[PDB]
């Protein structure tokens, strides 16, 4: 029906897709951390950092020879994606059954008294059983039995103290109910699963707030500037136009965060500079038609967007030509309430028939057409004021007129249960 | 003040004097427009997000529909008010009215403005489509409106013009002096300003010629009074509260909506880009979910807090319709109205 | 048409709660049996409980839009019942509440959910130019018109 | 001897740039007007305990603040932290030492603090006018350290400005903290001017201007008129 209705919204795609990435090439010590004749035990457990290189996640998760392979706050496959910060590598070697226990949020003893993870906790817990080279009789993996409290996360605890578990003390010396409190695992290569040893790698990191030294294996790209592109800045995917910024980071910082908690503002990893992230050009469309009864021609309004930016703001070719009857033009007209395209601008005034804003209606007469113009508050008058002259009537009209107002409205009821669960009992 | 009559049965005061007041009264007609974009709210440019959006039906065209309408009665509330007569009445080219000083309160000849000298003080107190189109550059990004915009917030601009309004308020009071109560019931009547004043004397029960008779005294206690409101509003810095009340309350709960952006719904980040480049979809889905369900949320309670500040102000603006036409265009025997 | 948009907004509330039933809100399935005829309870209830709080909001929504559409109806009737007591029961000197010029008398009419009210008015009609002045002087005393 | 702190120990809480805005934080902060203990030395260094996090500030002009000493129980039976400042590095050393009783550093190097280093873990190293602030956290295995320095020009105590914390260092340490002593440089060898405050949880409004640096605070626990300002998240009223 005749009128003017918002439709839809326009969105400008955006032209590229950049990475930019640190220039770095030296290649992460991952077998220096695997590949070890041995590891340490449980209770002295070893943390290795790890810094300035490039790490390909890829071939570790799918060449695997592995048996466990969980990662926490993260997916698998964005591993090649995303830049990291204080990475670190625990290991140690564990029971069959005891694999279990190295988890956020769990109890064992393990996991009680040797190593606890947080329940925060981001990074990755890679296993694989190794009674080949942890085998006979091995006597050289200790651990711990009993404690006085729980630890904390990411706590070590290495002191051979002799745990009281009386009521008198025991000084230096092992005695009545008095236990030396690390005990070695039992390995042999007689053993069933569940008894057989087990090598564990947990990789820990934070994500995306930082600045960052390890990441993956892809390949950065140049810097295009004013201009809608797909970006990537150590892991940060987003869309938008980039510009020279006069924000001064202090070292420590790479992005800078809006009210809405958006990212606005972005260190180059490669270059030095501060850029400033704004979204592409967008706003609503109106449709101004009459009735579909009447005819198929429309005029389009792109509300509170100049009349030059238009080719811009929607895209030129990457819509149908049937857009571009309404992108630019003869019928090109510029109101305060934005860019109206598809209307003859006439210079008369009229009654308002479709408002548009800001003064500004439109009507469909003439074959016939679309037309806008400025409306018509009324007729222009004036009054024969004198300081003597007075009119008085000689006749008069007998007027009826009409007024109609609402009264009452349909009642209703709703069956709640009726409508939520049917006849359903479980339900 | 405590105070007491001093009744009896056979006593009565009779006033020998009189004094003509001159007051304001203050009301408002109608509130800012706007529009919201849903899914650039709820979801940015993320068409996985955008997909999982439609699970939920048809909520986004039911709040935009909520909003039309809220805009469209805006546009009544202000025709309700001040297009009641469709003669463009001139101002008077010469003014003899008696003594009556009306030079304040009408438009300027030598300017081509519309607006009077109060009503450019009035303008100049209540502190408030151009900054739509900027915010490229990186010292016009701690300002508000950029990022309400950025996120889809609009403002839709009023159907009728200040200028437009100020050439109604012209005609309404050229009408009125020129022609007394005439122009409301029919066509306009002429009728000198003195006569019009001691029939208006006449309708309150004092006879005319205590007009025709102390009428400079009259004419100068008019004109004393105007310039009293004139000083007034002139200097002093409070008087439109209620106006300023309502740009306020608006302004206010777009502030709220936007804030409420960076809240994560117990997700695991309120930023939907730091979850899709860390998560493959399955356990992308079930974060995407929480913070979809708390920003449609917090869009439902906006909406229906401006349906009922909305009908708020077409109440008010109904009252002032009536003031119009019973004040304006009549003279009215109800005690307090006017 | 102030009377046919009342019909038209109520109409369109219970469609558009009919429709919202389609909607499967995070579920596997918008249909309740066909959760029920494939899933066992403990796991189908995790369905079930979505879909009870999809459904649960569509129905509040309803009834908050209702809520507003009745005080604003109750208003206009208010207009109405002091328009027939005024210009129906009563001749009125408010100027425009009983029509355009001045009122006479009113007629009611009854209409769907509404009320539609004949107002009579006197519109005054051929004006003629003439001099007038204040008071006469006659014998050296001021003269007045009584009406 | 005490003295009191009027604004002193507040850092930045995050590493995000932030402009012209004012942002809620709840993190371990040292409160408004606390009354803190004043050691000075006219011509003492005590154990004292950690307390969930220290605030330390030492002014000073002839060097003689040089580390401090943490753990828990300082003699050799657990582990324990060694920070000790040199001529042009520092020396960061998680290691199971038996310390002193009173350690010090002699005219030149006298490492007087320890006599046996054993099992060890960790170790680090990198590159009244002077005022120096520090605040030390130990949380779920990290230790943690902010610094300001500025010229001081007052006469008995600190000031009454702002000065924000900067990042200065994270450290993998893994152990448990419970006391802590300090290390000073003696004027002659005999083995035989700085506060300290504590952290608590609290919860603060902080405002950056145009720069992105913070410059005011409101203490939300410190009266009714500061969680009137926390309530309505403005500094005005
Ligand atoms: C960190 O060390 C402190 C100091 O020993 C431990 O606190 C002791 O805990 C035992 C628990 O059996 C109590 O009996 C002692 O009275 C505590 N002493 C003090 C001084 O508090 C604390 O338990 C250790 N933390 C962890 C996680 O083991
Ligand atoms: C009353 O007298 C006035 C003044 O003479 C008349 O106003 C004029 O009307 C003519 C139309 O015939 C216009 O061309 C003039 O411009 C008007 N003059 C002014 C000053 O406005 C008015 O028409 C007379 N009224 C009647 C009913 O005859
Ligand atoms: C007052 O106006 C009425 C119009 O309503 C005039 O009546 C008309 O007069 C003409 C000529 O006599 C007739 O052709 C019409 O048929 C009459 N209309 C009706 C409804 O009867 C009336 O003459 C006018 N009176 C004066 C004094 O001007
Ligand atoms: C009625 O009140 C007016 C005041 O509004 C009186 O007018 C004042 O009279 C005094 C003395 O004659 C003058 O000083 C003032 O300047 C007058 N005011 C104005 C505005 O002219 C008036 O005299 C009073 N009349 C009676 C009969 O009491
Ligand atoms: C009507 O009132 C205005 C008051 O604003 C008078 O305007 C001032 O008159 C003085 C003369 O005493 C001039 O010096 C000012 O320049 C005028 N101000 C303006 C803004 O024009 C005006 O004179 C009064 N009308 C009459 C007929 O006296
Ligand atoms: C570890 O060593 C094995 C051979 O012993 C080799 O196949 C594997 O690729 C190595 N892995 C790494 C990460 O170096
Ligand atoms: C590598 O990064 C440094 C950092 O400033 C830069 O100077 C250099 O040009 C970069 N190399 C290339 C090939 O871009
Ligand atoms: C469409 O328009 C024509 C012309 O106005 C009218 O006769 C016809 O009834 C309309 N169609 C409907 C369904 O009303
Ligand atoms: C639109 O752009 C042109 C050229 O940049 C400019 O002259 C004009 O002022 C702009 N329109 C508005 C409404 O500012
Ligand atoms: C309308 O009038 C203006 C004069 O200001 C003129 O420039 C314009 O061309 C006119 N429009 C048409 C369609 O004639
Ligand atoms: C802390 O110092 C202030 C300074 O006047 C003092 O009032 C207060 O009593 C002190 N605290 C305690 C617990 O004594
Ligand atoms: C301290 O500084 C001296 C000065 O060169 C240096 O030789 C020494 O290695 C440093 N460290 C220690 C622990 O003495
Ligand atoms: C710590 O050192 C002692 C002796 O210095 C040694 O016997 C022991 O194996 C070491 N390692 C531990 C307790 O993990
Ligand atoms: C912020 O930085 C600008 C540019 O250096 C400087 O002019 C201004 O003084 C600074 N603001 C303050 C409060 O120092």
């Amino acid at each position: 029906e005749k009128g003017i209705y918002q439709t839809s919204n326009f969105r400008v795609q955006p032209t590229e897709s950049i990475v930019r990435f640190p220039n770095i090439t030296n290649l992460c010590p991952f077998g220096e951390v695997f590949n070890a004749t041995r590891f340490a035990s449980v209770y002295a457990w070893n943390r290795k950092r790890i810094s300035n290189c490039v790490a390909d996640y890829s071939v570790l998760y799918n060449s695997a020879s592995f048996s466990t392979f969980k990662c926490y706050g993260v997916s698998p496959t964005k591993l090649n994606d995303l830049c990291f910060t204080n990475v670190y590598a625990d290991s140690f070697v564990i029971r069959g059954d005891e694999v279990r226990q190295i988890a956020p949020g769990q109890t064992g003893k393990i996991a009680d008294y040797n190593y606890k993870l947080p329940d925060d906790f981001t990074g990755c817990v890679i296993a694989w059983n190794s009674n080949n080279l942890d085998s006979k009789g091995n006597y050289n993996y200790l651990y711990r039995l009993f404690r006085k409290s729980n630890l904390k996360p990411f706590e070590r605890d290495i002191s051979t103290e002799i745990y009281q578990a009386g009521s008198t003390p025991c000084n230096g010396v092992e005695g009545f109910n008095c236990y030396f409190p690390l005990q070695s695992y039992g390995f042999q290569p007689t053993n069933g699963v569940g008894y057989q040893p087990y090598r564990v790698v947990v990789l820990s990191f934070e994500l995306l707030h930082a600045p960052a030294t390890v990441c993956g294996p892809k390949k950065s790209t140049n810097l295009v500037k004013n201009k809608c592109v797909n970006f990537n800045f150590n892991g940060l995917t987003g869309t938008g136009v980039l510009t020279e910024s006069n924000k001064k980071f202090l070292p420590f910082q790479q992005f800078g965060r809006d009210i809405a908690d958006t990212t606005d503002a972005v260190r180059d990893p490669q270059t030095l500079e501060i850029l400033d992230i704004t979204p592409c050009s967008f706003g609503g469309v109106s449709v101004i038609t009459p009735g579909t009864n009447t005819s198929n021609q429309v005029a389009v309004l792109y509300q509170d967007v100049n009349c030059t930016e238009v080719p811009v703001a929607i895209h030129a070719d990457q819509l149908t030509p049937t857009w571009r009857v309404y992108s630019t033009g003869s019928n090109v007209f510029q109101t305060r309430a934005g860019c109206l395209i598809g209307a003859e601008h006439v210079n008369n005034s009229y009654e308002c028939d479709i408002p548009i804003g800001a003064g500004i209606c439109a009507s469909y007469q003439t074959s016939q057409s679309i037309i806008a113009y400025t409306m018509s508050l009324g007729a222009e008058n004036s009054v024969a004021y004198s300081n003597n002259s007075i009119a008085i009537p000689t006749n008069f009209t007998i007027s009826v007129t009409t007024e109609i107002l609402p009264v009452s409205m349909t009642k209703t009821s709703v069956d709640c249960t009726m409508y939520i669960c049917g006849d359903s009992t479980e339900c | 003040a405590e105070n007491s009559v001093a009744y009896s049965n056979n006593s009565i005061a009779i006033p020998t004097n009189f004094t003509i007041s001159v007051t304001t009264e203050i009301l408002p007609v109608s509130m800012t427009k706007t529009s919201v974009d849903c899914t650039m709210y709820i979801c940015g440019d993320s068409t996985e997000c955008s997909n999982l959006l439609l699970q939920y039906g048809s909520f986004c065209t039911q709040l935009n529909r909520a909003l039309t309408g809220i805009a469209v009665e805006q546009d009544k509330n202000t025709q309700e008010v001040f297009a009641q007569v469709k003669q463009i009445y001139k101002t008077p080219p010469i003014k003899d009215f008696g003594g009556f000083n009306f030079s304040q309160i009408l438009p300027d000849p030598s300017k081509p403005s519309k607006r009077s000298f109060i009503e450019d003080l009035l303008f100049n107190k209540v502190t408030l489509i151009k900054q739509y189109g900027d915010c490229l550059g990186d010292i016009a990004a701690r300002d508000l409106i950029c990022a309400q915009k950025f996120n889809g917030l609009t403002v839709l601009p009023p159907l009728l013009t200040d200028e437009m309004i100020a050439q109604y308020t012209s005609a309404l009071l050229a009408g009125t002096i020129t022609s007394g109560w005439t122009f409301g019931a029919g066509a306009a009547l002429q009728i000198p300003f003195a006569m019009q004043m001691a029939y208006r004397f006449n309708g309150i029960g004092v006879t005319q010629n205590v007009l025709y008779e102390n009428q400079k005294l009259i004419a100068n206690q008019f004109n004393s009074a105007i310039g009293k409101i004139q000083d007034s509003l002139s200097s002093t810095a409070s008087a439109l509260g209620k106006l300023q009340d309502v740009v306020n309350q608006n302004a206010q709960a777009l502030n709220t909506l936007v804030k409420q952006l960076s809240s994560n719904f117990g997700a695991i980040s309120s930023v939907l880009n730091d979850i899709l480049s860390r998560l493959d979809p399955p356990e992308a889905e079930v974060q995407i979910d929480r913070l979809i369900t708390g920003r449609l949320q917090s869009l439902q309670t906006y909406v229906t807090q401006q349906l009922i500040r909305a009908a708020e102000i077409r109440a008010s603006a109904n009252l002032a319709a009536t003031k119009m036409s019973e004040c304006v265009l009549g003279q009215s025997k109800r005690v307090d109205f006017c | 048409g102030k009377l046919q948009d009342v019909v038209n907004q109520n109409a369109q509330a219970l469609n558009t709660l009919v429709k919202q039933l389609s909607s499967n809100f995070g579920a596997i399935s918008s249909v309740l049996n066909d959760i029920l005829s494939r899933l066992d309870p403990p796991e189908a209830e995790v369905q079930i409980d979505r879909l009870i709080t999809g459904r649960l909001q569509s129905l509040q929504t309803y009834v908050t839009q209702q809520l507003i559409r009745a005080a604003e109806i109750r208003a206009s009737a208010n207009l109405a019942a002091t328009k027939m007591s005024e210009c129906v029961l009563g001749q009125s000197k408010r100027v425009d509440f009983c029509g355009k010029g001045y009122h006479l008398m009113s007629f009611p009419q009854s209409a769907p959910h509404g009320v539609v009210f004949l107002h009579v008015t006197y519109v005054p009609a051929q004006e003629k130019n003439f001099t007038t002045a204040p008071a006469i002087c006659h014998d050296g005393k001021a003269h007045f018109p009584r009406e | 001897a005490y003295t009191n702190s009027f604004t002193r120990g507040v850092y930045y809480p995050d590493k995000v740039f932030r402009s012209s805005v004012l942002h809620s934080t709840q993190d371990l902060f040292l409160p408004f007007f606390s009354n803190v203990t004043w050691f000075h030395a006219i011509h003492d260094n005590p154990v004292l305990p950690f307390n969930d996090g220290v605030y330390f500030a030492s002014t000073e002009k002839s060097n003689i603040i040089r580390g401090w000493i943490f753990g828990t129980t300082l003699d050799s039976k657990t582990q324990s932290l060694l920070i000790v400042n040199n001529a042009t590095n520092v020396v960061i050393k998680v290691c199971e030492f038996q310390f002193c009783n009173d350690p010090f550093l002699g005219v030149e190097s006298e490492f007087r603090v320890y006599s046996s280093a054993n099992n060890c873990t960790f170790e680090y190293v990198s590159q009244f006018k002077n005022l120096r602030e520090f605040v030390f956290k130990n949380i779920d295995g990290y230790f943690k350290i902010y610094s300001k320095h500025t010229p001081i020009n007052l006469v008995r105590d600190l000031p009454q400005g702002f000065s924000a914390l900067e990042p200065l260092v994270d450290l993998p340490i893994g152990i448990n903290i419970t006391r802590f002593q300090t290390l000073l440089a003696l004027h002659r060898s005999y083995l035989t001017a700085y506060y300290v405050g504590y952290l608590q949880p609290r919860t603060f409004l902080l405002k950056y201007n145009e720069n992105g640096t913070i410059t005011d605070a409101v203490d939300c626990a410190l009266d009714p008129l500061s969680e009137t300002k926390c309530t309505l998240k403005s500094f005005t009223v």
